C-alpha cells in the first residue's frame, strides 16, 4: 500500500544478515 | 566489336565430366595421353559440439541474448 | 496412391519377371545378368562373346521369337574402365513383349 | 506502435540519487559473484522508480554499472511489459479485460468510462496524466473486472465505481484499495464460517 | 495469341515493365537474350543491354510466358524482311519504340487471352 | 571401445558416446534439412525443421541438439517425419514477401531449396503477410530486413568469432526485429562476412547488389594474395 | 473414490482466511514442532510425501514426491538452489495471492524442511511484479520470524539453515514453464531453453536446482506433518489428498472453495452457495481447468467428478483447478476467442511452430466470429491445431491446440448457422 | 495440366497472389525437374511408321 519505501524491504534487515554469502566463484 | 559479345576461339572452353574416383580420374588423361595436375579432396573436422555445453559455473563459454 | 499417379499391374510384371527367369538358365556361357525394370521390361547382359548366339538362340525358336529388331543404339560412358556400351533391341511379334541386350565393349 | 528510437534525447541525461547507489550494494550481495553478473531486473527498475519512464540515456547508465554490453540491455527492457519508454502519466489505470472478466459484466465497465472521463478509448488523457491501457493475468477473476494501480488494485467494480474511481482521483482522493461492497475478506458466503478452531489436534507427527 | 515480332510493354506512365530478373533469358531454348543490368541511380534496379536476335529466335512463346512481372510480349505484326545481316539484332530502345508503335494493338489481345494462362 | 552401436534406418553404425542424431545421421551420407544450425556456430533450437521420427515412441524430437542414447532406431522416412517437415515449412513461408525477381539471392535461397525436394505442394493463408521495415548498417551489408525467416543464425555470429557483441533480439511473439536498437553502425574486419552465413535475401552485398544470377558465373578456384597466410 | 466426497470441513492444510493475516506468534499449526521435524536426516523425509504421493499443483502430473527424491543428483562439487514458483499465469486461477494473502508464515516453514530433502544451498522465490501490495508484505512476514532468530543460519538446532531471497519479474512468461524462469532469473531476455537438454534438475542456474510450485511446498509442513492414512482421504488410487479449487464465471457468489478428490461438479458449483445461472434447462457450458482446457456441454462432466482420471476419462484433463461457465447470456464462440487473443500477447517467438501458427489462427478466429463466407475451413483449422503438438519446445504450443481443439469438437451449429447469417445478409 | 506443380507450371493468377507459387515457378525455369534414373523405350504409330525414344 506504498509504492516507494521498498529500503524498508530490500537492505534495512537484510543488509545486516545476507547470510552470509559465501555463494562460490564461479570467476568465470 | 558490334555488340559486346565475349567472343572466342579456344574450341574446347566447355567441357567437364564427371569421373567417379581418383583411381579412374587420371585413367582416362593418359589414354588420350594429355598432361594434368591433380587436387585432393578435404572432409572436415569430425567434431566435437554439445548443446547443453553453453552454460556454466566456471567455464568460459556461456552464451546470451538468445 | 492417388490420381495423377500411374497404376501398375502386377500380371506383366510376374509373367515377365517368370519368363526371362530360364534364359540364363539354359545359355549359363553367356548371360551375366539378368534384371527386370519396373515398368515391365527385360534387360540382360551378355558377355560380348555371345553377341551372335544370344541372338541366334532367340532368332527361331517356338517359346521366343522376337524377330522384329527396332533399335540398335550405342551410349559412351567413361569412367567405366570399358567405355561404351551396346544395346539391342528386340520384338516378340507373336508375344507382344519386349527384351533389351545389353552388350558392354571397348575401343580396340 | 513501434520499438526504435529516432533521436529524442540521446542525452537526456538521468542521473541516481545518492541514496539510490547503497541499495545497489544490497542486490548485488545477494547474487553469487562472477555469475552475479546481471542483476539488471532490479537494477533498472530502480531506475523506472526515480523517473516515472526512461529514456534511451538511462539504458546507458547501468551498463556502466555492471560492465555489460549495452545490447544486453536495450534488449531486456524491451521484452518485459512493465517499463515504460513512451512518457506516461501520473496514474497509469489498468482495466484487467480477459475472458472470464468479459464474463463479469466488463461491458459497463468498458466504456462510459469515456462518458464518465472525455478521452479517447485506450487513450492518455489529452492533458497530463490519465492514462489508459488493458492488462490481462492478475490474479482473481473470481471478483469482478477489477482496476488495477500503480499501487493497488480496486476489487468489485461496477459504474458506480466508475462513477467514483474516475470521480474521486481527479481531485485527488484514495477510492479504495480493495473490494469496494461484497465480501471484505473474499469468503465462501455459506461456507465462511466452518466453525473457527485449533486445527483438530495438531501432533500427528509421531508416526 | 499469335507470334511476331518482340516488344517490350510499359506501366501506364511509364515506368519501362521490365524489372531485370532474368528469367527470359534463361530459357530461352536457342539463347537470343543477353541481359547486363545494373543498379540504376534512383535505386530501382534496370537493364542496360537488352539484346535479341532475330535470327537465333526460334519462336517458341517461352519469353512471353516466364515473366512475372508481364513485360516481354510477343506482338502480333510480321512485317519484317530487312536487307542486311547487320540490322536484325535488336537493341534495347528499338523494342521500346518498336513496343510503342502500338499498344492499342497488343493490349487488346493480351486482356481477350489472359484468363486461360 | 567407448561407442555405441546405433541403428540409423534399420542398419547399424557406430557413434562416440555424445554425439547428435544430426552428425551420426550425416555419417551414412544422408542430410536432414538444416537452418538454425551451422558447423562453425553454437546450436540452437529455434526453426524445428529437423524432424526425426525415433521409433518406438508417441513424440517427435530434434536432431540438432540431443545425445544419442543406446541404440535407437532413427527413422529418417517414415510417415510421421513426412507430416512433420512439410507442416514446418508452410508455417514461415507464409508471412514473407513474393520476391525472386529482384531479391539477390535468387540462385541458392533455402527457402527455395528444400520447398522443391521436401516441403509442401500449394498455399493456404490468404492474406496477411506483416511487413516491417529496413534500416542501414554499412556502405557494405544492403539489409533488407523484411525477409528475415529469423533463425538468429547472424546474432550467434557476433557472440562469437567476430567478437563485437552489437546485434540482438529485440521483442516479444511475432513483433521482433534483428538489427541494432540504436543507429550504431556495425564496423570492424570480418564484417562483411556475414553475408554468407545469411540463409536468405536478408543480408546481401552493396557492391554487388545487382549485377548477376548465380546460374550464370564459371567458378575458377584461386589464392588472394593480400595478406600474410593468403 | 469411495463415497463421492471430498466434503469440507475445518481439519485442513490451510490455517485460516478471516483469522489473522498479519504477521503473528505461529499461534497453533504454524511452527509446532519446528527442530524436531528436521532433525532426522533427509530420508526421514524423502519418500515420505509418498504416503499421499501428491502429483503436484502446477499443472501436470510427475508426483512432487518423486522429483525431490529422485531425479535428484547427490553432489559432485557444485552447490545446488531451490526455485519456488509464485507467479499465476493462467487466467483466473487465484490459488495465488489467497494464500499470500490470510498465511505467509506457512511458505517458510516447509522452505528450509523442504530444501533439506534436496541439501540445497539458497532459495529464490519469485513473485510477479504486478503483485506488489502482497508481495511487501512477504518480505515483512520474512523479518518477522527469521529475523527473530528462528531461521538461519544455524537456527534452529541444526547445521542446515539458510535464507530466502525475494525478486521480481515484470510482465513476464516464465508462469507457464519452467527454465525459462531460471534463465530470467539470471538476466537474459526469458526465451526458454530445450527442456530436455539435460533437464532442469541437471543444467541450472550455474548448478543444478529444482521448480516447485507454492502449494507444492506449502502442504509439505503438515504433509510431513499429518501424514498418515489421511493422506489417501478422497478419490481413488491414482490421486490423493485434498486441493484448492477457485469458483469464477457466472455464480450468485464466485469464491475461494476447498475441497477433496473427485466431487461431482454438479453438487460442487451449486454449492458455496449460489449457482445463479441456469443450473439445469439453460446450458451450463463448462470449463474444466484455467486455460489448458477446452469446452463441454451439459453433458456427462456434471456427472463426472474432479478426479484426474476422470477429466482423462473425457477429453481433456486439467490440473489449473478453475471454474468458468456461460450458461445463457454469453456468445460461446465470442469467450475462447479472446482467449486465443491472449496467447498473441504472451507467447516467447523462438519456435516458427508456435509464433506465425497462432498468429494464422488469430486471424481467422476472429473472422469465425464475425461470421463471414463459406465453410469447410474449419477443417484445415482443426488441422493447424493438429499440427502444434511436439513441434513447439514449451507447453504454451501444447496449450494453444487445445482451446481450437475442443472448441472444433462438441458444438456442430455453433458458426454453420452464424456464418449462414452472413451470406443470408449477403444474399 | 497435371496438378501436383512440381511438374506443371501454376496459373498466371496464381502466381501472383500466393507464396508458395513462386518457388515453383521460378525454380521450374532456372533448372528443370528432378526425374529418377534408369533407361525405358517406347513406340507409337507415327502416320508412316513409328517413333521410338531410347
Ligand atoms: C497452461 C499452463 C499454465 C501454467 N501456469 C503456471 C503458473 O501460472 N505458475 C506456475 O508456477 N506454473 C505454471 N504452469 C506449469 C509449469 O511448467 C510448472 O510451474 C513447472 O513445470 C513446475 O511444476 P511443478 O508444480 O510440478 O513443480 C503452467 C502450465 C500450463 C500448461
Ligand atoms: S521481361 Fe521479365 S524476364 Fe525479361 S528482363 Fe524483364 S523482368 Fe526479366
Ligand atoms: S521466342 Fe523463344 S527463342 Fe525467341 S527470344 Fe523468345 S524465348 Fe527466346
Ligand atoms: S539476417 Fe535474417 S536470415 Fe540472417 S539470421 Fe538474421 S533474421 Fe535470420
Ligand atoms: S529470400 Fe527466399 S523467399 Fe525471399 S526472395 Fe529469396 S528465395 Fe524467395
Ligand atoms: S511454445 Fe513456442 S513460443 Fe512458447 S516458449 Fe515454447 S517455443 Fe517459445
Ligand atoms: S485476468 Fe483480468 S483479473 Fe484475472
Ligand atoms: S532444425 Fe535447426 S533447430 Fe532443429
Amino acid at each position: 500500500y506504498s509504492t516507494y519505501t521498498f529500503l524498508d524491504l530490500n537492505l534495512d534487515l537484510s543488509k545486516f544478515r545476507m547470510p552470509q554469502p559465501s555463494s562460490g566463484r564461479e570467476s568465470p | 566489336p558490334l555488340m559486346g559479345w565475349a567472343s572466342t576461339a579456344d574450341p574446347l572452353s566447355n567441357l567437364v565430366l564427371t569421373f567417379s574416383t581418383k583411381e579412374d580420374a587420371v585413367a582416362f588423361a593418359e589414354k588420350n595421353g594429355w598432361s594434368y595436375d591433380v587436387e585432393e579432396r578435404k572432409v572436415p573436422k569430425p567434431k566435437s559440439k554439445s548443446y547443453g555445453a553453453n552454460f556454466s559455473w566456471n567455464k568460459r563459454t556461456r552464451v546470451s541474448t538468445k | 496412391t492417388r490420381p495423377t499417379v500411374r497404376p501398375r499391374n502386377d500380371v506383366a510384371h510376374k509373367q515377365l519377371s517368370a519368363f526371362g527367369e530360364y534364359v540364363a538358365e539354359i545359355l549359363p556361357k553367356y548371360v551375366q545378368q539378368v534384371q527386370v525394370s519396373c515398368f515391365n521390361e527385360l534387360e540382360i547382359c551378355i558377355h560380348p562373346d555371345g553377341v551372335i548366339p544370344v541372338l541366334t538362340f532367340l532368332r527361331d525358336h517356338s517359346n521366343a521369337q522376337f524377330k522384329s529388331l527396332a533399335d540398335l543404339t550405342a551410349v559412351d560412358i567413361p569412367t567405366r574402365q570399358n567405355r561404351f556400351e551396346i544395346v539391342y533391341n528386340l520384338l516378340s511379334l507373336r508375344f507382344n513383349s519386349r527384351i533389351r541386350v545389353k552388350t558392354y565393349t571397348d575401343e580396340l | 506502435v513501434h520499438r526504435d528510437t529516432p533521436e529524442n534525447n540521446p542525452e537526456t541525461p538521468f542521473d541516481f540519487t545518492p541514496e539510490n547507489y547503497k541499495r545497489i550494494e544490497a542486490i548485488v550481495k545477494n547474487y553469487p559473484e562472477g555469475h552475479k553478473a546481471a542483476a539488471v531486473l532490479p537494477v533498472l527498475d530502480l531506475a523506472q522508480r526515480q523517473n516515472g519512464w526512461l529514456p534511451i540515456s538511462a539504458m546507458n547508465k547501468v551498463a556502466e554499472i555492471l560492465q555489460v554490453p549495452p545490447m544486453r540491455v536495450y534488449e531486456v527492457a524491451t521484452f518485459y511489459t512493465m517499463y515504460n519508454r513512451k512518457p506516461v502519466g501520473k496514474y497509469h489505470i489498468q482495466v484487467c479485460t480477459t475472458t472470464p472478466c468479459m464474463l463479469r459484466n466488463s461491458d459497463s465497465i468498458l466504456e462510459a468510462i469515456q462518458k464518465k472521463l472525455g478521452i479517447k478509448v485506450g487513450e492518455t488523457t489529452p492533458d497530463k496524466l490519465f492514462t489508459l491501457i488493458e492488462v490481462e493475468c492478475l490474479g482473481a477473476c473470481v471478483n469482478a473486472p477489477m482496476v488495477q494501480i500503480n499501487d493497488n488494485y480496486y476489487e468489485d467494480l461496477t459504474p458506480k465505481d466508475i462513477e467514483e474511481i474516475i470521480d474521486e482521483l481527479k481531485a485527488g482522493k484514495i477510492p479504495k484499495p480493495g473490494p469496494r461492497s461484497g465480501r471484505f475478506s473474499c469468503e465462501p458466503a455459506g461456507g465462511l464460517t466452518s466453525l473457527t478452531e485449533p486445527p483438530k489436534g495438531p501432533g500427528f507427527g509421531v508416526q | 495469341r499469335f507470334r511476331g515480332e518482340h516488344a517490350l510493354r510499359r506501366y501506364p506512365s511509364g515506368e519501362e515493365r521490365c524489372i531485370a530478373c532474368k528469367l527470359c533469358e534463361a530459357v530461352c531454348p536457342a539463347q537470343a537474350i543477353t541481359i547486363e543490368a545494373e543498379p540504376r541511380a534512383d535505386g530501382s534496379r534496370r537493364t542496360t543491354r537488352y539484346d535479341i536476335d532475330m535470327t537465333k529466335c526460334i519462336y517458341c512463346g517461352f519469353c512471353q510466358e516466364a515473366c512475372p512481372v508481364d513485360a516481354i510480349v510477343e506482338g502480333p505484326n510480321f512485317e519484317f524482311s530487312t536487307e542486311t545481316h547487320e540490322e536484325l539484332l535488336y537493341n534495347k530502345e528499338k523494342l521500346l519504340n518498336n513496343g510503342d508503335k502500338w499498344e492499342a494493338e497488343i493490349a487488346a489481345n493480351i486482356q481477350a487471352d489472359y484468363l486461360y494462362r | 571401445s567407448n561407442l555405441i552401436e546405433v541403428f540409423v534406418d534399420g542398419q547399424s553404425v557406430m557413434v562416440e558416446p555424445g554425439t547428435t542424431v544430426l552428425q551420426a545421421c550425416e555419417k551414412v551420407g544422408m542430410q536432414i534439412p538444416r537452418f538454425c544450425y551451422h558447423e562453425r556456430l553454437s546450436v540452437a533450437g529455434n526453426c524445428r525443421m529437423c524432424l526425426v521420427e525415433i521409433e518406438k515412441a508417441p513424440k517427435v524430437v530434434a536432431a540438432c541438439a540431443m545425445p544419442v542414447m543406446k541404440g535407437w532406431n532413427i527413422l529418417t522416412n517414415s510417415e510421421k517425419t513426412k507430416k512433420a517437415r512439410e507442416g514446418v515449412m508452410e508455417f514461415l513461408l507464409a508471412n514473407h514477401p513474393l520476391d525472386c525477381p529482384i531479391c539477390d539471392q535468387g540462385g541458392e535461397c533455402d527457402l527455395q531449396d528444400q520447398s522443391m525436394m521436401f516441403g509442401s505442394d500449394r498455399s493456404r493463408f490468404l492474406e496477411g503477410k506483416r511487413a516491417v521495415e529496413d534500416k542501414n548498417i554499412g556502405p557494405l551489408v544492403k539489409t533488407i530486413m523484411t525477409r528475415c525467416i529469423q533463425c538468429t543464425r547472424c546474432i550467434r555470429f557476433a557472440s562469437e568469432i567476430a567478437g563485437v557483441d552489437d546485434l540482438g533480439t529485440t521483442g516479444r511473439g511475432n513483433d521482433m526485429q534483428v538489427g541494432t536498437y540504436i543507429e550504431k553502425m556495425f564496423m570492424s574486419e570480418l564484417s562483411g562476412n556475414i553475408i554468407d552465413i545469411c540463409p536468405v535475401g536478408a543480408l546481401t552485398s552493396k557492391p554487388y547488389a545487382f549485377t548477376a544470377r548465380p546460374w550464370e558465373t564459371r567458378k575458377t578456384e584461386s589464392i588472394d594474395v593480400m595478406d600474410a597466410v593468403g | 473414490f469411495g463415497s463421492l466426497k471430498d466434503e469440507d470441513r475445518i481439519f485442513t492444510n490451510l490455517y485460516g482466511r478471516h483469522d489473522w493475516r498479519l504477521k503473528g506468534a505461529q499461534s497453533r499449526g504454524d511452527w509446532y514442532k519446528t527442530k524436531e521435524i528436521l532433525l532426522k536426516g533427509p530420508d526421514w523425509i524423502l519418500g515420505e510425501v509418498k504416503t499421499s504421493g501428491l502429483r503436484g499443483r502446477g499443472g501436470a502430473g510427475f508426483p512432487t514426491g518423486l522429483k525431490w527424491s529422485f531425479m535428484n543428483k547427490p553432489s559432485d562439487g557444485r552447490p545446488k538452489y531451490l526455485v519456488v514458483n509464485a507467479d499465476e499465469g493462467e487466467p483466473g486461477t487465484c490459488k495465488d495471492r489467497e494464500i499470500i494473502r490470510h498465511d505467509p508464515h506457512k511458505l517458510v516453514e516447509g522452505c528450509l524442511v523442504g530444501g533439506r530433502a534436496m541439501g540445497a544451498r539458497a532459495a529464490y522465490i519469485y513473485i510477479r511484479g504486478e503483485f506488489y501490495n502482497e508481495a511487501s508484505n512477504l518480505q515483512v512476514a520474512i523479518r518477522e520470524a527469521y529475523e527473530a532468530g528462528l531461521i538461519g543460519k544455524n537456527a534452529c538446532g541444526s547445521g542446515y539453515d539458510f535464507d530466502v531471497f525475494v525478486v521480481r519479474g515484470a510482465g513476464a512468461y516464465i508462469c507457464g514453464e519452467e527454465t525459462a524462469l531460471i534463465e530470467s532469473i539470471e538476466g537474459k531476455q526469458g526465451k526458454p531453453r530445450l527442456k530436455p537438454p539435460f533437464p532442469a534438475d541437471v543444467g541450472v542456474f550455474g548448478c543444478p536446482t529444482t521448480v516447485a510450485n507454492v502449494e507444492t511446498v506449502a502442504v509439505s509442513p503438515t504433509i510431513c506433518r499429518r501424514g498418515g492414512a489421511w493422506f489417501a482421504s478422497f478419490g481413488r488410487e491414482r490421486n490423493s489428498g485434498t486441493k484448492l479449487f477457485n469458483i469464477s464465471g457466472h455464480v450468485n457468489n464466485p469464491c475461494t472453495v476447498e475441497e477433496e478428490m473427485s466431487v461431482p461438479l454438479k453438487e460442487l458449483i451449486e454449492k458455496h452457495a449460489g449457482g445463479v445461472t441456469g443450473g439445469w434447462d439453460n446450458l451450463l457450458a463448462v470449463i474444466p481447468g484455467g486455460s489448458s482446457t477446452p469446452l463441454i456441454p451439459k453433458s456427462v462432466c456434471e456427472t463426472v467428478l474432479m478426479d484426474f482420471d476422470a477429466l482423462i476419462q473425457a477429453q481433456t484433463g486439467l490440473g489449473t483447478a478453475a471454474v468458468i461457465v456461460m450458461d445463457r447470456s454469453t456468445d460461446i464462440v465470442k469467450a475462447i476467442a479472446r482467449l486465443i487473443e491472449f496467447y498473441k500477447h504472451e507467447s516467447c517467438g523462438q519456435c516458427t511452430p508456435c509464433r506465425e501458427g497462432v498468429d494464422w489462427m488469430n486471424k481467422v478466429m476472429a473472422r469465425f466470429v464475425r461470421g463471414d463466407a463459406r465453410p469447410a475451413e474449419i477443417d484445415s483449422l482443426w488441422e493447424i491445431s493438429k499440427q502444434i503438438e511436439g513441434h513447439t519446445i514449451c507447453a504454451l504450443g501444447d496449450g494453444a491446440a487445445w482451446p481450437v481443439q475442443g472448441l472444433i469438437r462438441h458444438f456442430r451449429p455453433e458458426l454453420e448457422e452464424r456464418m449462414q447469417q452472413f451470406a443470408q445478409q449477403h444474399q | 495440366k497435371v496438378d501436383d506443380a512440381k511438374v506443371s507450371p501454376p496459373k498466371r493468377a496464381e502466381m501472383k497472389t500466393s507464396m508458395e507459387s513462386l518457388i515453383h515457378h521460378f525454380k521450374l525455369y532456372t533448372e528443370g525437374y528432378q526425374v529418377p534414373p534408369g533407361a525405358t523405350y517406347t513406340a507409337i504409330e507415327a502416320p508412316k511408321g513409328e517413333f521410338g525414344v531410347y
